[PDB]
């Protein structure tokens, strides 16, 4: 990169030496081509791409279209046994900072992708949509692997002798 | 690099020039395979693995 | 009450779930993992306390103080400020009277 | 068993099983640490799969 040739130069064994080793680092030099992103990196499973993916981007909250979420597919352990989600697509609730999670509710047993406007006690959080005018005005993440949940608050126990 | 080392005067075969072509990063001692790869190779790009699984 | 690896037929309530396996004449057919790196674990539960507007009973003498976080059923109802038990006058609403109709609410 | 006074709109807490005018049958499964607890002592709704409830 950083010496070039052109016509009526004269390759030298010492050129081809360092050409003839490749290094990947972005440094503008004869032989040392670029960094490596993502793309370089190895797609086939079995590699750290796809494992690390997999893991991070499980459950994932996008903006699809207008209020149309896109949620990353993924799976969910209950009691130990392992249900699968593939990608879905669910409707934000309009002018509102609602809130994207898994679960169930009072009146359906089945676990399932749901919005909601309050997160309820028992879910998996996903992510805080704020929505307005049919548009989503802004998602943040609640299931970051960067972000730590806290556990809630130790229960106020029965009152002694009641 | 190693195994594979040119002079002055050495002729410049095209197979030499078609392994250089073709290069490699796993590190091995061949002609063409240069070295692996470490954290700094990787991308310094927000989008890129290195960087999240950094933070 | 020793922490170690255990193979059960259920999981615990608590504990660090690492895989099911699936074992079918002395062979396995199926080992799906339970960690954090493949799954996302979804409880069953929360430990909860005494829910608000429940009503315990208790034995406890006049000259024993009221306990904490509880208000006391009197002969009347009471006219009880909606600010102060916000999550009671959620949950109760003015059903048992409306107190003054505006900042308090009724206790039967 | 927790005695409330919540009018009937307002939500029944999470994890709580109402009591009605008449007995129930309720699954053994869906209420294991239940059923393991009062056994079938105030019923049998089913064979093997639900338990009363009074």
């Amino acid at each position: 990169v950083r010496k070039v040739f052109n016509d009526g130069d004269i390759l030298y064994a010492e050129d081809v030496n360092i050409i003839g080793q490749p290094f990947v680092d972005g440094q503008d030099l004869l032989g040392h081509g670029l960094k490596v992103d993502d793309n370089s990196l190895s797609d086939e499973p079995q590699n750290i791409k796809t494992r690390f993916y997999a893991w991070y981007n499980r459950f994932r909250v996008t903006v699809q279209s207008g209020l149309t979420l896109s949620v990353t597919q993924g799976s969910i352990s209950v009691s130990g046994n392992i249900i699968s989600f593939p990608p879905q697509t669910i409707n934000a609730i309009d002018n509102a900072n609602s809130f994207v999670w898994i679960g169930k509710t009072d009146a359906d047993p089945a676990i399932a992708l749901r919005v909601s406007q309050t997160l309820p006690n028992v879910c998996i959080p996903l992510a805080r949509v704020i929505a307005a005018s049919g548009s989503v005005t802004s998602v943040t993440d609640l299931r970051d692997v960067s972000v730590d949940i806290l556990p809630p608050s130790i229960p106020d126990a029965v009152p002694v002798g009641s | 690099m190693v195994r594979k080392v040119f002079n002055d005067g050495d002729i410049l075969y095209a197979e030499d020039v078609n392994i250089i072509g073709q290069p490699f990063v796993d590190g091995q001692d061949l002609l063409g395979h240069g070295l692996k790869v470490d954290d700094n190779s990787l991308s310094d790009e927000p989008q890129n693995i290195k960087t999240r699984f950094y933070a | 009450p020793a922490i170690a690896l255990r193979v059960s037929q259920t999981l615990p309530n608590v504990c660090i779930p690492l895989a099911r396996v699936i074992a079918a004449s002395g062979s396995v057919t199926s080992v799906t993992d339970l960690r954090d790196v493949s799954v996302d674990i979804l409880p069953p539960s929360i430990p909860d306390a005494v829910p608000v507007g429940s009503t315990i009973i208790s034995l406890i003498p006049p000259t024993a103080p009221i306990p904490a976080g509880y208000l006391e059923l009197l002969n009347s109802s009471q006219n009880v400020s909606r600010t102060t038990y916000s999550a009671l006058f959620v949950l109760w609403g003015t059903y048992y009277g409306n107190g003054d109709g505006s900042t308090t609410f009724g206790v039967p």
